[PDB]
RNA sequence: UAAUAGCUUCUUAGGAGAAUGACGUAGCAUGCUACGC
RNA sequence: GCGUAGCAUGCUACGUCAUUCUCCUAAGAAGCUA
């Protein structure tokens, strides 16, 4: 669009002195540490953006297998079924944050506040129905992310603009807004990790399990490698509540649109227009749970490519022979649905291959014995359908298998869980890195976070997201919690002292008090509440 | 509230019991100006406290409808700022070639990533290290999209202007990589 | 605590250089940001050391934006 | 908003309201400033009025403070307390507080109206810090008081963006300055109040200005708009940086066998060497702009930037340096103004060369090697505090000399200011002396400069040429009449009319006079180029047709004397009225 | 606590504990804790309201601090941090950062980015002959703790320039500052 | 220039609900008193 | 024995206020995860 091409660069972070002096006068950060810095703020050159934007050339057309795609399609709906979604008026859709940005090219007049309100809900519900049979082009940005990380690639975040992202919140809230309210599901999304909310995700995973086993795996390049077919896919399997509310058409023109706004569109790179060539842009309005509808279809297309490849003389179970036989002739061999098999598989693969989902991280808790005779799927199952179905190579490196129970998953959302007691029985806690917490403390992402005085919550927030380490076996583990509960401490009395020398009278009602003493941190993670 | 007329009453009614403590009079007579003390008070802090959230209410109309006032003009400008973007953007357009290209089509209906590879009049090469330069726009005039464009003009990353005989060989690495070579369809 | 404390330096540096709006010359940010990424991955003392030496050479070179004789006698 | 206390330094939140420049002020230095002057008001976060529905109490020391507003006497609260007690005002850091014996002269500079001769003295022998307070409230002063302002008044309220304007006819009309302000002037009857505080950038179609205001009242059709009050940059550098002395050269590169013609200030060019800022005073055509090629031809690997007060200075600057710098790279700069016509044969408008040429009010925010500013008698304490907090360099050098004019001061009608008390650098070249020195004129005849070696300097110049005996004195009438407040006299321009005629030698000179008026209508009639005596200082002429008017303190003064007939290199007629400064002349009589 | 209706209570509490000090019966002591019971509450009243009128103030000052030391902590930072960057620097105690910052305070600073390969080009201007005795003897150039060997001497004429007549009694007659091109060994 | 979704902490404002206490009005019951029947 | 009036006590309904808690919404600040 202009005359020259804009070249972006990421600016490092800033460094809070006054933390990292009083971690290193607590006795961190030495040789023969455990506990070192290693999430830092990563700056970038100029060529950050269109050389992160180059790696959608890993992403080729994939064609999928269909008469398996068509079965898996199914399983997944099962997944999904508990459920119940629709479209919604225009006055129902709620949004968390208004001041967030509204794309290319309405950032240049406004943030998403604008157009939420120069809009009526008469125009707003036109433009919803406009959409249902038309289709809407869309330019999508791309944004460098300032945020702390571990490794020094620019990660890019695709910023989608307002008139795509206002009907597909219309189109598909209800579904969203009901996949995060049921607990106990497969797709755990919604459900927070304080208040023993952890413990209850773990322990509905471990439900009817045989000789249980714990599994995690990795996708390489997740929103990037993604074929066209599975985003569709993930989009029509999230478009099965329209069975009422919405025709054939209009759920044809539906998923059109997503897919002229989302998979394969125009892509602004420092003011040039690109072609994406596929995969999902990971800022529309069903990111997560699309993702999660992805990872579930890999998830089931391994235990098929599992059960299939399985010899079927060597097998045991008589039943489960059986069930390899009809699933054969039910994928290669039916043209219609088999509900009643249908319900048996998915039956089967919630009794030996119980799932946890958030968008691309999954706990599995599968038959150990099964797998062993290779009736589940294994790494090795999910290694070769990522590599045909995928395009990219699952190694084993970053990719874990736990053989005892007691002690839960190696890492679910970057946490680490461990078995702890708390009152008279025993709970599990998830305790992060404490390199990420000791680097969100040092290297703040501006100049106001870096006084500390201004801001308590940031340092409250990090010792409630923290506190699970005072149970850890490593002591300076432990000690995190307590540098910066003592920190908070000297912060508040340093601010009392500034507030008594920039005035005369000190706080009547100086509520801080409960920030410094473990009750707060330790009422967080208590199943009362 | 203080306007109401039952504040008057109340008034009245306290001043007959200040009159009346003045004047000493039977406990009766007294007993029974307090009751109608003890009504006009009844009275008058109910309709005051009634008064009040109505204060509230009214506010919050007020500022519900000062917001909506200016959510209206703010619609009016951005709606005035996207019709000068886009009639500008018409303006911008290089209708001739444009015409010739649509009423070549069938139905009307052209592919959108062919109206710059047959219509743009200005072209632009980004270009990451010499061996592309030497490859794409090698000289004063090169073929791209079945053109022929001359350059116009050579820009490095930091906007500084580059000649042409600048880009060598040995002398590419004191050049600030890419080049945005700059040309006009001939 | 000599290893964590040189890798908060190059930040600080860092961004007392793009301070000095040395992000407008592509190609002087392009080592600049080079040694920070690499500095932030370092293992040994030396590497991180003389690779402190080649980004604090930047600051170094600037005549005016920087006047080096304030910054430190009081220090 | 927080800041500093002025006389003080200490951290404070409480403005003065009634100071002119609207400071910065202590809690017991504005107990002190409140309790002995005039000044009632004080700007706090918010400001000290009462807070009743209709009052105007604004003395500090007469509210309380009950609650979270401020009340006054009869609208107090029953639980308060008085703003102004225990010798200190009600403001935040309270106990982190620390006072002075400034207030004794801070008073007097805050309290004076800068028509007399006697705080322009006190403006320069206190401390820094209320040097440059002094400096700042005069600039806001002059701005008040003189050119001050034209009425005008809104005719309509087209809209909250876009203002009308209508300026009375009769008097001028001051631009758009954010530094400037209209204030709000509805003065019927019925509110002569301040209604706010405005500034006027007007727009490119129909009668519209676009406005910023500070208040949120919409305006009345009688609601007027004159310009009381300016606010002008608050400073930060001194006056004057702190000597350090040094003992070897620091910094700069000299040169072996330079040239043949600055070999005699080699010595001079070590002493600027090693000082901090270095300070040089001569008598008028000596060499003081030609010191700074010299100094340049010394030191040639050193960028320099060399400016000056007024534009003449620097374009013979430019001059010199055309003689004798590379034309190659030198530079000068010209302001987003543009208003005058400049030395346009470097490279205008280049802040990364060399040798940049310059005029103090715009210079820009860089480094320097050698600072070079010339004609400090050009220079008040405002321009020396630009050239400092512009400025940063190794060396400083001051070249000029105190017998020359010193700023105009238009304020300035009563009493005589001593040439030691034009700015710090005067008081510095006249208390303790200049560091270096030359007095030998090679630009104005024997005759002449014997006259002026008498009036201005007692016998301490001599000169090195002949009595070319054309410098005509001339005793006459010259009826004047008082046109524009400024002279204008037609029979001396007159006796010069027909005394151009007789002399076939004078049809290049040049006429100066002390008053801009006669000066302009001058040109018609003779023809002559024709020249101010303030704006013809720095360059040489040959023939000279000085033209003294009246009989007053403005054009009988010996130093504007003293400049406008030593630009006469060869000869000079000089027309006059005086008998006190025609008793002491030695000229040919006539 | 310092109000008139606290006086009222205080003496309802003094007349009211008498008259239980005395406590006999019975009218006159209902009818005083009605009385004690209505200044409880007209004075439990204002109070109250005094709590909302020193926690508004609460917002004024938390605002008021907060914003105020939000473009104090902008105005500051970027020469301040400066100084912090220098102390911080000073902190390690490198040889080789000493040496080179010592270097830069006297005014030999680099032209370029010193490489860190064996055998790579650096330039830096050498501003007087004690700074060039003390750092090149020989042919030998020590910097940055390290060796590197001359390629250029040369002068502020950019006239090509060899290496001997550097010297006690010479040094004048050189066109300071001389620049040193170096390689790294 | 700064995306979507989820969770959590803190601060304020408003509403609703619950609980406790206090004052006032109306209704019912018990005891006592004045007078009349 | 009945009525009217008055006082004391208990209970219920309503109005108001203070205190505490919960929730629902709005706004703002922050942290973490995908
Ligand atoms: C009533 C209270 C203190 C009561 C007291 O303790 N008196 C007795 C004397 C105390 N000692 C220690 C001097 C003795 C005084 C002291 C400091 C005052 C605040 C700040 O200045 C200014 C601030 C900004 C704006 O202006 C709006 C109001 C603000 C919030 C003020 C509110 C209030 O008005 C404060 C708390
Ligand atoms: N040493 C010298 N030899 C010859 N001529 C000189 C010498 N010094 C100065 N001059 C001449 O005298 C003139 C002095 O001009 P200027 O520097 O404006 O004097 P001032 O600054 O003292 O008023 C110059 O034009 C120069 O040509
Ligand atoms: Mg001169
Ligand atoms: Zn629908
Ligand atoms: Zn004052
Ligand atoms: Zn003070
Ligand atoms: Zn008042």
């Amino acid at each position: 669009l202009t005359n020259n091409v804009a070249f972006q660069t990421v600016k490092p972070g800033n460094f809070n002195k006054d933390f990292y002096d009083f971690a290193v006068s607590k006795g961190f950060f030495k040789e023969g540490s455990s506990v070192e810095l290693k999430h830092f703020f990563f700056a970038q050159d100029g060529n950050a953006a269109i050389s992160d934007y180059d790696y959608y050339r890993y992403n080729l057309p994939t064609m999928c297998d269909i008469r398996q795609l068509l079965f898996v399609v199914e399983v997944v709906d099962k997944y999904f079924d508990c459920y119940d979604g629709g479209c919604i008026n225009a006055n129902q859709v709620i949004v968390n944050n208004l001041d967030k940005s509204a794309g290319f090219p309405f950032n240049k007049w406004g943030k998403a506040r604008l157009y939420y309100d120069s809009m009526s809900y008469e125009d707003q519900d036109a433009l919803f129905a406009y959409t249902k049979r038309n289709v809407i082009p869309t330019i999508t940005q791309m944004n460098l992310k300032y945020a702390i990380s571990a490794k020094n690639r620019a990660r890019t975040v695709a910023g989608v603009s307002i008139c795509s992202t206002m009907t597909n919140r219309q189109f598909h809230q209800k579904l969203l807004k009901s996949i995060a309210a049921t607990r106990g599901a497969t797709v755990v999304i919604g459900t927070s990790k304080f208040y023993g909310g952890w413990h209850n995700m773990l322990k509905t995973v471990y439900s009817d399990v045989e000789n249980p086993h714990l599994m995690g795996w990795d996708y390489p390049k997740c929103d990037r490698a993604m074929p066209n077919m599975l985003r569709i896919m993930a989009s029509l399997v999230l478009a099965r509540k329209h069975t009422t509310c919405c025709s054939l058409s209009h759920r044809f023109y539906r998923l059109a649109n997503e897919c002229a706004q989302v998979l394969s569109e125009m892509v602004m790179c420092g003011g040039s227009l690109y072609v994406k060539p596929g995969g999902t842009s990971s800022g529309d309005a069903t990111t997560a749970y699309a993702n999660s509808v992805f990872n579930i279809c890999q998830a089931v297309t391994a235990n098929v490519n599992a059960l299939l490849s399985t010899d079927g003389n060597k097998i045991a179970d008589k039943y489960v022979r059986n069930l390899q036989h009809r699933l054969y002739e039910c994928l290669y061999r039916n043209r219609d649905v088999d509900t009643d098999f249908v319900n048996e598989f998915y039956a089967y693969l919630r009794k030996h291959f119980s799932m946890m989902i958030l968008s691309d991280d999954a706990v599995v808790c599968f038959n150990s014995t099964y797998a062993s005779q290779g009736l589940v799927a294994s790494i090795k199952n999910f290694k070769s359908v990522l590599y045909y179905q995928n395009n990219v190579f699952m190694s084993e490196a970053k990719c874990w298998t736990e053989t005892d129970l007691t002690k839960g998953p190696h890492e679910f959302c970057s946490q680490h869980t461990m078995l702890v007691k708390q009152g008279d029985d025993y709970v599990y806690l998830p305790y992060p890195d404490p390199s990420r917490i000791l680097g969100a403390g040092c290297f703040v992402d501006d100049i106001v976070k870096t006084d500390g005085t201004l801001m308590i919550e940031r340092f409250v927030s990090l010792a409630i997201d923290a506190y699970p380490l005072t149970k850890h076996p490593n002591q300076e583990y432990a000690d995190v919690f307590h540098l910066y509960l003592q920190y908070i401490r000297k912060l508040h009395d340093e601010l009392t002292g500034h507030m008594l020398d920039m005035y005369s009278v000190m706080l009547t009602n100086d509520n801080t008090s409960r920030y410094w003493e473990p009750e707060f941190y330790e009422a967080m993670y208590t199943p009362h509440t | 509230f203080s306007s109401l007329p039952s504040y008057a009453a109340f008034a009245t009614a306290q001043e007959a019991y200040e009159q009346a403590v003045a004047n000493g009079d039977s406990e009766v007579v007294l007993k029974k100006l307090k009751k109608s003390l003890n009504v006009a008070k009844s009275e008058f802090d109910r309709d005051a406290a009634m008064q009040r959230k109505l204060e509230k209410m009214a506010d919050q109309a007020m500022t519900q409808m000062y917001k909506q006032a200016r959510s209206e003009d703010k619609r009016a400008k951005v709606t005035s700022a996207m019709q000068t973007m886009l009639f500008t953007m018409l303006r911008k357009l290089d209708n001739d070639a444009l015409n010739n290209i649509i009423n070549n089509a069938r139905d009307g209906c052209v592919p959108l990533n062919i109206i710059p590879l047959t219509t743009a009049a200005k072209l632009m090469v980004v270009i990451p290290d010499y061996n592309t330069y030497k490859n794409t726009c090698d000289g004063t005039t090169f073929t791209y999209a079945s053109a022929l464009w001359e350059i116009q003009q050579v820009v490095d990353a930091d906007s500084k202007i580059v000649q042409l005989s600048e880009i060598s060989m040995d002398n590419s690495p004191n050049l600030a990589w890419p080049l945005i070579v700059t040309a006009l369809r001939a | 605590s000599k290893m964590s404390d040189v890798k908060c330096t190059s930040v600080v540096l860092l961004s007392v250089l793009q301070q000095l709006r040395v992000e407008s010359s592509s190609k002087l940010w392009a080592q600049c940001v080079q040694l920070h990424n690499d500095i932030l991955l370092a293992k040994d003392t030396t590497e991180a050391f003389e690779k402190m030496v080649s980004l604090l050479s930047v600051l170094l070179s600037m005549q005016g934006a920087v006047d080096i004789n304030k910054l430190c006698e009081e220090m | 908003a927080v800041g500093a206390c002025v006389l003080c330094n200490s951290q404070t939140s409480l403005r003065c309201g009634a100071c002119i420049r609207r400071p910065f002020l202590c809690c017991k230095c504005c107990y002190d400033h409140v309790i002995s002057t005039s000044h009632k008001l004080v700007l706090s976060v918010n400001p000290y009025v009462c807070n009743a529905p209709g009052c105007d109490v604004t003395d500090v020391t007469q509210l309380y403070l009950g609650g979270m507003s401020y009340y006054c006497k009869s609208h107090k609260p029953p639980i308060s307390f008085p703003l102004c007690a225990n010798g200190q005002v009600f403001g935040l850091y309270k106990n982190t507080c620390v006072g002075s014996d400034n207030v004794t002269d801070f008073n007097a500079i805050a309290t004076c109206d800068w028509t007399n001769a006697g705080d322009y003295i006190l403006a320069n022998t206190c401390t820094e810090r209320l040097k440059l307070f002094a400096a700042e409230t005069l600039k806001a002063t002059e701005e008040t008081f003189k050119l001050s302002y034209g009425i005008a008044t809104v005719r309509e309220v087209l809209s909250d963006r876009e203002l009308h304007l209508s300026w009375e006819v009769g008097k001028p009309r001051p631009p758009l300055n954010r530094n400037y302000v209209f204030t709000g002037y509805r003065v019927t009857k019925n509110s002569k109040v301040q209604i706010g505080e405005y500034t006027f950038e007007k727009g490119d179609y129909g009668d519209a200005v676009v406005y910023r205001g500070t208040t949120t009242y919409k305006l009345n059709v009688g609601d007027y708009f004159v310009l009381t009050s300016h606010t002008v940059m608050p400073l930060s550098a001194p006056t004057l940086v702190p000597q350090e002395h040094y003992v070897r050269i620091t910094g700069l590169y000299p040169t072996l066998n330079i040239s043949d013609e600055f070999s005699s200030n080699v010595a001079n060019y070590q002493k600027v060497g090693m000082q901090k800022y270095s300070t040089l005073q001569g008598p008028p055509g000596t060499g003081k702009s030609h010191f700074a090629i010299g100094l340049a031809l010394y030191y040639p690997s050193a960028r320099i930037v060399y400016t000056a007060c007024s534009h003449a200075a620097v374009d013979a600057l430019c001059e010199k340096a055309l003689k004798y710098l590379p034309i190659d790279k030198c530079s000068r700069i010209i302001p987003a103004r543009a208003r005058v016509e400049c030395f346009d044969k470097f490279k205008v408008n280049s802040t990364l060369e060399q040798y940049v040429f310059c005029t103090v009010n715009a210079l820009p925010e860089t480094t320097a090697d050698i600072v070079v500013f010339d004609e400090i008698s050009m220079a008040t304490n405002y321009d020396l505090s630009v050239v400092n907090a512009r400025l940063r360099a190794k060396h400083y050098v001051y070249i000029g000399d105190p017998a020359q004019l010193p700023a105009p001061r238009t304020l300035l009608t009563k009493g005589t200011l001593e040439p030691e008390y034009f700015n710090s650098v005067c008081r510095l070249m006249k208390t303790i002396g200049p560091d270096m020195f030359l007095g030998t004129c090679r630009r104005c005849p024997a005759e002449i400069v014997d006259t002026v070696s008498a009036l201005v300097y007692d016998n301490k110049l001599k000169a090195h040429k002949d009595k070319s005996a054309q410098c005509f004195k001339m005793f006459y009438k010259g009826v004047i009449t008082h046109d524009v407040s400024s002279a204008i006299n037609r029979p001396q321009i007159g006796v010069v009319r027909e005394f151009l005629t007789r002399n076939p030698a004078w049809r290049k000179a040049v006429f100066i006079s002390p008053y801009n008026s006669q000066n302009a209508v001058a040109s018609k009639i003779l023809g002559l180029p024709t020249q101010t005596v303030d704006s013809s200082q720095g360059s040489e002429y040959d023939y000279v047709i000085f033209t003294q008017t009246t009989e007053t303190a403005h054009s009988c003064n010996v130093n504007r004397f003293n400049v406008a007939i030593t630009r006469a290199k060869v000869g000079i007629l000089c027309i006059m009225s005086d008998r006190d400064l025609y008793d002491k002349l030695q000229f040919t009589s006539l």
